[PDB]
């Protein structure tokens, strides 16, 4: 299963909302998760099964989608949100990461 | 309380092999999958494979079949990944991780450098 993420990078100001998308090469039955990878930290699971927020994760993170098309959003951007985000499909007992999206903050 | 303790850095010559390990602590090692992921310099995360210690089942990224071999030792709660016939492109940071609806824990990551 192939995953294509978009955009590859973006720059946004604090307080705003950003949205990233991911497209699979086949129906992955909403079995998609989103990870945040901050430099110096290990990857962190934020959302799974398309829209389910991982316990302990801020509600500023959300997801939506179905079939082959999915979206992930970060509302009220904070400085600590600067990182690379990845979608991850986990259907058919396999894992496939999207190419990643580097999010940079502006001030 | 939960942690995945990853093994140290490695240096190997072309054609050689190395075996990385990850010891789990804080959760039932035999009822969850453990993943192995690669990240080459300046590149994104890549899935290598997964193993379910409870029964030994393994799943591999087609790209890594023939390169990576996953095993597990339930008595020591340790999962291992062997990289065979090492080459330049294998130089990267490798992570072990238990990541699912019930918990998200990653090893600190370890480097494998392949050079003559
Ligand atoms: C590839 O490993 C084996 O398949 C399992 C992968 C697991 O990925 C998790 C990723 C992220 C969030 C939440 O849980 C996912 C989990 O459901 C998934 O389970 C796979 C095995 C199975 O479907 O039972």
């Amino acid at each position: 299963i192939q995953m294509t993420q978009s955009p590859s990078s973006l720059s946004a100001s604090l307080g705003g909302k950003v949205t990233i998308t991911c497209k699979a090469n086949q129906d992955i039955k909403k079995k998609i998760a989103w990870y945040q990878h901050k430099p110096g930290k290990g990857p962190r699971l934020l959302i799974y099964y398309t829209s389910t927020l991982k316990s302990g994760i801020s509600s500023r993170f959300s997801g939506s989608g179905s079939g082959r098309d999915y979206s992930f959003s970060i509302s009220n951007l904070e400085p600590e949100d600067a990182a690379t985000y990845y979608c991850l499909q986990y259907d058919n007992f396999t894992w496939t990461f999207g190419g990643g999206t580097k999010l940079e903050i502006k001030r | 309380q939960v942690q995945l303790l990853e093994s140290g850095a490695e240096l190997a010559r072309p054609g050689a092999s190395v075996k990385l390990s990850c010891k789990a602590s804080g959760y039932t090692f035999t009822t969850y999958w453990m993943q192995w992921v690669r990240q080459r310099p300046g590149q994104g995360l890549e899935w290598i494979g997964a193993i379910y210690p409870g029964n030994g089942d393994t799943r591999y990224s087609q790209k890594f079949k023939g390169k990576a071999t996953l095993t597990a030792d339930t008595s020591s709660s340790t999962a291992s990944m062997q990289l065979s016939s090492l080459a330049s492109e294998d130089s990267a940071v490798y992570y072990c991780a238990r990541s699912d609806y019930g918990g998200d824990y990653w090893g600190q990551g370890t480097s494998v450098t392949v050079s003559s």
